[PDB]
């Protein structure tokens, strides 16, 4: 609560005897008009300690700036009692509704459970989607990441199969006891226009009266930015993990996860190695891809699920390499496919969920589907060849067996990827395959069996 | 404010002493001359001094004198028709008072005391006002331009002159409280103005650009962001923009605009059409130009000084188009802090106040309704300067996420025949989306249909492009030179539009719509006459395809029944070869 | 061109990488460089004020 | 005086017992061998402050070292009494000739200038050749720098205008009746070979005439690569504008500027900021290079276009960057053809400068030329365009029609470019284009109007 | 001290076919020797003092290596000297620099050499300075900047650039001397590219404020192109003030037959691409002129070897001479060939061989083949 501040710089502000703070602790700060802002407690030493006001900065004098200490960890409260609430960045009641009951005060980050519980998540799960459930499944508590695209219908197709999602235990021989539906969203640096798309998805139908918000606009501060995720992230945990219910968390452009990050080092002095950006980030990111799996004996689970754009679509960068090795998948969007049209744009092979392939299959979902899987995978990808190639000879100037493979390309794009806000049962999903691959008399596919294809087909 | 002098002199800034309170980002008086400063940092009694202008006349002890607030920008009428730095300080009384350059010093009144324009008060003698409602109706050209209360200034009016003429600094409205709501309010720029609540953009905005409000359209107030190679046409860019395009409300500001790159508005924007008034835009239009020469740290002030005039007039309902002259310009100077601050250099060797102050910033004012009864909207571009052209520069990811719908100035694209000069694909949108309504109804119901098929073939196109510098026409088939030079003739008469000829500089609805179908014909007839068996040979130098070239050029006014002739003669000169 | 293609076409373009590259990563050469007197100024500045 | 040393070393100095001074000052530096210095009032301080030297401290010593304030802001003479004379960096008799007295001693830094004192370059000039006064056409008042790499004809074309340098009136308006001509040249760092060669084109033009300029040469310290410039483009706001003295000036070896600007940057105390250069570099060539435009009022305009080299072709170097935006317009030098004969060798591939467009076309010049100019521009492009794929394909592979487009190529170049000591008029212009432009017939000329187009066919 | 500067005027020439005839240069001004590792650089030195134009010899070879100089140094010893015969030590004086010199051993070593070039030059006498490997001494100023606590600029480097480079190069050039006697101080120094870097400063501002410099490709110093010289991408300004005393002496119709043979190989690139990229065959009967043309442009004239006695040393009268004989071929195989008959019976042409001796010949008997063959040229190729 002290004073005489010296070193200030930006949303930043010392205070000396700082041996009664700690890094990790955050206080409010009031200058002179007596305004209640804030600041973390950062550099406690002997001389001056390190704070960082919640705010831009503008607001800080010279003889007044004593300072109300809140805790030197905050964190919100926890509770089942937020099926619908609605919270920005640090995530504060900003829909209206009473303060959020607290059941625990957990820390925004209780760090990955004993290595020795985590299990290989299988339980198969649908969206409302074909191509997207079929080719490429998600299972419960698979880190899944999503390449997107800086300026692609990223913003839309995201939470345009948001609510889509839902986990059916059923197929399996469970009921929705012990897996309750728990939808959680928190993006970032968002747009003011887009921060008004996003409430619309929840409000369509019964999207909002089971889930909870937050997202810090990249105008607003940049504090709670950072953080932003680990809240509601940190939150889910006390939901499937600590309840046993079912959660599913999904990023938002990590942008902002590095945007923000930048000023932290910038400031603190944390020398930025490759590319421009803290030599700590693996770590400090691992941290994240962390709060999803499974534990010996409790069936909760929660599912994560990344989701970024890269500074030019280069994969070289730390957004995607990052990801691109922790994330237990891939998931991109180009130009090409949504440009004529296709929505969801979603490739073939560049997209898939590395531990989705097991979950998937006899007892899961559909039986068949285990071949199923790998068949219009390779089986696609093959015509996507005689698909350039027109120029060369044209369209009769090529044989009928592999011309055939052509315009299943075609109905496969238009149709079967682009499936806009459609909602297709993991079942009515898994159908649509079989129907295109009636192009080829039953006995050119050499992917499943003969078994499976002499029936479904 | 606080009350010292110099305490320890440096190069260009200061550093001042018996500072108590020196809040962060305040202005204040330093040097016995009015090289006003800023508190920029603090440091228990002394505060790190801020020196706008270049200083090379000042001693080692002289004028420190703070504010206690924010800043401080007096706004209100009589501020346009005039030119205003980077402080909106009018730079008319400047040369009216000094000579031929421009002579430090010299700061005069940015609003009309003197003049008295014809002030109307329609307050209730016997209720309360909020900072944001309007106050009367001012006479100020074709438009409307009303008197908001400053914000908090909420009292309880007692008294209303007559509907004569009032300076801006004469007693217009009257409160219970001593004080007076006169046709100028006190508002800082660092603080944005409290409208009544946020708005969805779902309205398109138009300026006779057939790449933007086309396909390619943002919001009625969203927000966006094209770069600039070194002489991209950006900064001229701007005039076609807000003259020809409505704008409730023109705001011109640019960050160290070279002097030259800077001359180019400056007499041109005054002889300009206008479709409301009449006469010159300098109706509406600010005129915030500022020079790189100038006060590398007026260079700042442009900025968050344009920010809240296209909000005094946004609240009231007014969609306020402002637009920035190489918004890069600002990020030398920014970043030109540290060299002069020793801070601790940020990442990407820039400034740490990425976010803090590109987002809030490209953020702060954009479509919002407001106390005022309309809805006043924000549209702003600031067109990056990449020193190397170079995409990856701080400045333009730093814009990215924050505005959709980006566009790439490539080199030999204006130096060509390429107008605008932007990236083909590089170039692609979002808002276009949700910006179907408008457009649905105004164009047609089935619009964004002819429109969406039709950018199916300029980013499809590419299919063949790219096999194109893989071999050439040389193994092409008959799909092939179909699509390009479709695109191919799409790009030289299609998309490149003069916004230096005639009437092409601007297209409207049924201009930019119909075009789009003149060629399509063509293709329709394409596919059925080489697929018919037709040789694109004879196909390629039909007489027709020369006239499906010479509609940009045509008005809104002959446009209509001039394609419409052509639209025969198509069917007819190929359906046939 | 399959020849062509696969001794300067492709090693047309390997070879530009290279130079490209190395050029990229030690970019980050400024990184190091201007960062090391960097420490030295913050801390100087804090390690001059603790004598002072 | 100033006698309490403190560090010399480098064109770098510093000393204490000085509480008063202000920014930019000239000052004395007393040696123990006798030779005194001047030295500029950088940054000041307190107990001390910079100091500025202009050659490297040889035999300096700090004990002996002797400063003297002479002035608290730099002015030098600048009345057009010296015409003609010699002079260095600094800007003093160094040709032999005794010194004289000026007018008024003023900043020549070049500060910033009214509004309307600016004004649009429509005052076209012939340049004594086409490439120029047909694309580019030169302007009094823009600023269109010329890139080169090394050794390119970046000096011997440059001498071309030397010869082929003069004003239009009569295709105008205006009369020969109030227009004087007062050039104002600046070296900093030039050669031997490059000093006479220069010289000698003073004697064959008649440019050693009416000619107060201050020499540079390369042996000259690097005091002056930033500073001398300053002093000129000042010798003609006196005289160009209160004189109205139409005044064109230009700098040569621009590209030792950088190399003295940079040692700021760092040499100094200061973040580089950008490929190795002082931050603010972008408005050091502001104050400089915006002492551009013509003038209302005052029939005094002032024209900056210096020529920079830039090692190897290098658009992207640290110069172009921001002169680009700086410069109006600007102007490109192709290697290719000055190896090769094409000479003088000059292309502007992307130099097509920027309000050059506005200012000939219509009543000084002829009817034709707006869409001229931008005919001949994509209509050579498209051309060279096959300068590639025709060396990879084959030799004749292409189409009939297309085949023009390179056929024409190599003319367009060859032969426009194919310029001598030719004084090429505005005219024998215009020609010599639609001379080349009748290779195919109206067709592809999508630029010109039907009527202008056939005009001069 | 000099009383005055002065222009470029006498030529400049060591005796090399091409390294001469393409990039001459006089005695104002200075050129660079580019060149990675084993370019021709470092002992290209010992090709260009044993016989060279000028009367002194001064050879400072900056931070050069032990072994980049030991023959080099121990060889001069041997060499003639075109006043009494025996090595040229006698009327010459090593200035070499060790690798193993200080930093500041080799950061003025340099300045020892022009300075003395001066001293004899200041008495009416020419003098060649040529300073091997200069990226040495460049890392000597280019290091201390770290030590004293410099603050670097492009590219990790000094702030010192071209700094007193610039300077060095003006000095350079006969300059009439305040010692009555104007002199003739000729300067030439050698900045080795230590990886093959272009990109590099001390070659991209060494060429800014100098005269011309010669690129020497690292590849073609395979095939003996000694000098590993390369044209692709080498100039020469000081060509335009040697003239006079080239049509004065050698001939007038040299000046330019010499100009008309760049463009063999100039115009020779443009057909390159593709004449590698499928056959050297498919070009018609005009085509394949300039085709195998250029090929002996330099087997025979590029080509030689620094050496031999005989080769080793070309002047003026090797040069225009050998530069004529080929000309006829032009003129000769353009009908000859064009006479329905195919090249291919005039590539067996064995009077292609004796022009092959236009380097193998005795520098004082070669007058015997010139005029000789000459005729055999325009004669029985006059039949086809
Ligand atoms: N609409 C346009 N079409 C073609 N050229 C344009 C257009 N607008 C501006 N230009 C040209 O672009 C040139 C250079 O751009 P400028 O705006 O001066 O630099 P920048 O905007 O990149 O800072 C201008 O000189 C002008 O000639
Ligand atoms: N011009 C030359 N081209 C190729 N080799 C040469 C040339 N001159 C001399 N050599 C031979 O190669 C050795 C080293 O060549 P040089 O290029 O001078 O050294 P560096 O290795 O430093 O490039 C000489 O000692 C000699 O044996």
């Amino acid at each position: 609560e002290y004073t005489g501040i010296t070193y200030i710089s930006g949303p930043l502000l010392f205070v000396e005897n700082a041996k009664d703070l700690a890094y990790g602790a955050i206080v409010d700060i009031k200058d002179g008009t007596g305004r209640v802002r804030g600041g973390q407690v950062i550099e406690v030493s002997e001389e001056y300690a390190v704070i960082q006001v919640f705010e831009e900065t503008t607001g800080l004098d010279l003889a007044t700036t004593s300072v109300s200490l809140v805790e030197d960890v905050a964190r919100l409260g926890v509770s089942k009692e937020m099926l619908g609430r609605r919270f920005n960045g640090i995530g504060k009641p900003i829909d209206g509704l009473p303060p959020i009951t607290p059941e625990k005060r957990l820390p925004i980050t209780g760090l990955p459970l004993n290595p020795v519980a985590r299990r290989k998540p299988e339980q198969f799960i649908q969206t409302g989607i074909s191509t997207i459930d079929v080719m490429n499944t998600l299972v419960r508590g698979q880190k899944l990441p999503i390449f997107s695209g800086s300026g692609l219908p990223a913003n839309e197709i995201a939470a345009q199969i948001a609510r889509q999602a839902t986990v059916r235990p059923d197929l399996s021989g469970e009921g929705e006891k012990e897996e309750p539906f728990a939808v959680v969203f928190a993006a970032m640096g968002i747009t003011q226009r887009e921060l008004s798309y996003f409430i619309q998805e929840f409000e369509r139908t019964g999207a909002l009266s089971r889930s909870v918000l937050f997202l810090n606009k990249a105008d607003d501060p940049t504090i709670e930015r950072i953080l932003t995720p680990r809240m509601a992230l940190t939150v889910a945990e006390y939901l499937a993990f600590e309840h046993d219910y079912h959660v599913l968390v999904i990023l938002t452009d990590m942008t902002n996860y590095c945007e923000a990050l930048r000023e932290i080092g910038a400031a603190r002095e944390e020398i930025p190695g490759r590319r421009g950006y803290p030599g700590y980030m693996y770590t400090d990111l691992a941290t994240i891809y962390e709060r999803a799996g499974v534990v010996e004996g409790k069936k909760g689970s929660v599912t994560q699920i990344p989701i970024l754009s890269m500074p030019d679509d280069d994969r070289t960068h730390p957004i995607p390499d990052l990801t691109g090795y922790i994330t237990e998948g891939q998931i991109q969007l180009s130009r090409e496919l949504h440009r004529k049209g296709i929505y969801p744009p979603i490739d073939p092979l560049p997209s898939l969920s590395r531990l989705m392939n097991n979950g998937v299959g006899k007892g899961k979902t559909r039986e068949d589907h285990k071949q199923v899987s790998d068949q219009l995978y390779s089986a696609y990808a093959n015509g996507v060849d005689i698909r350039k190639l027109v120029a060369i000879i044209g369209e009769d100037a090529l044989t009928e067996n592999d011309r055939r493979y052509l315009q299943f390309a075609d109905a496969f794009e238009r149709f079967f990827i682009n499936q806009g806000q459609q909602n297709r049962s993991i079942e009515e999903s898994l159908q649509i395959a079989w129907a295109l691959l009636s192009m080829l008399p039953q006995g050119e596919l050499k992917r499943i069996s003969k078994d499976h294809i002499g029936k479904y087909y | 404010m606080i009350q010292g002098v110099i305490q320890k002199i440096a190069g260009p800034a200061v550093i001042a002493k018996g500072m108590l309170g020196a809040r962060m980002y305040d202005i204040c008086k330093v040097g016995e001359e009015g090289l006003v400063g800023e508190i920029i940092r603090l440091d228990g009694d002394t505060a790190f001094v801020q020196v706008y202008e270049d200083t090379s006349g000042l001693k080692v002890g002289e004028p420190v004198v703070s504010t206690g607030l924010p800043l401080a920008v007096e706004l209100g009428p009589g501020m346009l028709n005039g030119i205003y730095d980077g402080i909106q300080r009018p730079l008319e009384r400047i040369r009216e008072k000094t000579g031929i350059y421009i002579t430090r010093g010299v700061v005069v009144h940015a609003l009309d005391r003197e003049k008295k324009w014809a002030w109307t008060p329609m307050v209730k003698p016997g209720d309360e006002v909020r900072g944001g409602m309007v106050l009367g109706t001012v006479p100020e050209f074709g438009f409307t331009h009303k008197i908001l209360v400053p914000p908090d200034v909420r009292g309880r009016v007692k008294e209303v002159k007559p509907a004569g003429e009032y300076t801006v600094e004469e007693p217009v409205v009257v409160l219970e409280d001593g004080t007076e709501l006169k046709m100028y309010h006190t508002w800082p720029v660092r603080r944005a103005r409290p409208v009544q609540r946020k708005l969805d953009p779902n309205t398109p905005f138009l300026t006779g650009m057939r790449i933007l409000d086309v396909l390619f359209p943002v919001a009625m107030g969203g927000t966006a962001a094209i770069p600039g190679p070194f002489g991209s046409g950006k900064t001229v860019t701007q005039q076609s923009l807000a003259k020809w395009s409505n704008a409730d409300v023109v705001v011109y500001v640019g960050c160290g605009e070279r002097g030259n790159e800077m001359t180019d508005v400056l007499v041109e924007f005054p002889e300009l059409t206008d479709p409301k008034t009449g006469g010159p835009l300098m109706h509406r239009t600010v005129l915030i130009a500022n020079t790189s020469n100038m006060p590398v740290a007026a260079r700042e002030a442009s900025i968050y000084v344009g920010v809240t005039i296209a909000e005094y007039f946004r609240d009231q309902g007014f969609s306020v188009a402002l637009m920035a002259d190489s918004t890069s310009r600002w990020a030398e100077a920014l970043r030109e802090i540290s060299s002069r601050l020793e801070e601790m250099p940020a990442e990407e060797g820039y400034p740490p106040y990425l976010a803090a102050r590109l987002a809030a910033f490209y953020e702060r004012a954009g479509k919002v309704i407001t106390l005022g009864g309309e809805e006043g909207a924000v549209t702003i571009v600031g067109a990056v300067s990449p020193p190397g052209g170079d995409m990856s520069e701080p400045v333009t990811q730093s814009t990215l996420r924050i505005v959709g719908a980006f566009w790439r100035l490539d080199a030999s694209l204006a130096f060509r025949r390429h107008f605008p000069a932007i990236n083909w694909n590089g170039s692609y949108s979002l808002f276009t989306s949700a910006l179907d309504p408008w457009y649905r109804e105004n164009v047609a119901e089935d619009y964004p249909e002819l429109r969406d098929a039709i950018s199916e073939l300029l980013q499809r196109e590419a299919g063949l492009q790219e096999i194109v510098q893989l071999v050439g026409p040389d193994a092409l088939q008959d799909a092939e030179r179909l699509v390009i030079e479709v695109g191919r003739i799409i790009r030289e008469d299609f998309l490149q539009q003069n916004a230096y000829h005639e009437v092409d500089a601007y297209c409207s609805m049924k201009k930019a719509y119909g075009i789009m179908k003149m060629i399509l014909a063509f293709y329709k007839e394409a596919e059925a006459a080489i697929k018919r068996g037709v040789s694109i040979d004879e196909i390629l130098q039909l007489p027709v395809l020369e006239r499906i070239g010479r509609a940009r050029y045509v008005s809104e006014e002959e446009f209509p029944a001039y394609f419409e002739e052509a639209m025969k003669e198509i069917q007819g000169a190929f359906k046939a070869l | 061109r399959v020849n062509a293609l696969e001794q300067v076409v492709i090693p047309g373009i390997r070879a530009q990488i290279r130079f490209i590259q190395q050029v990229l990563e030690q970019r980050e050469r400024e990184d190091t460089f201007r960062l090391k007197r960097i420490k030295g100024k913050i801390e100087a500045r804090e390690a001059e004020e603790e004598g002072g």
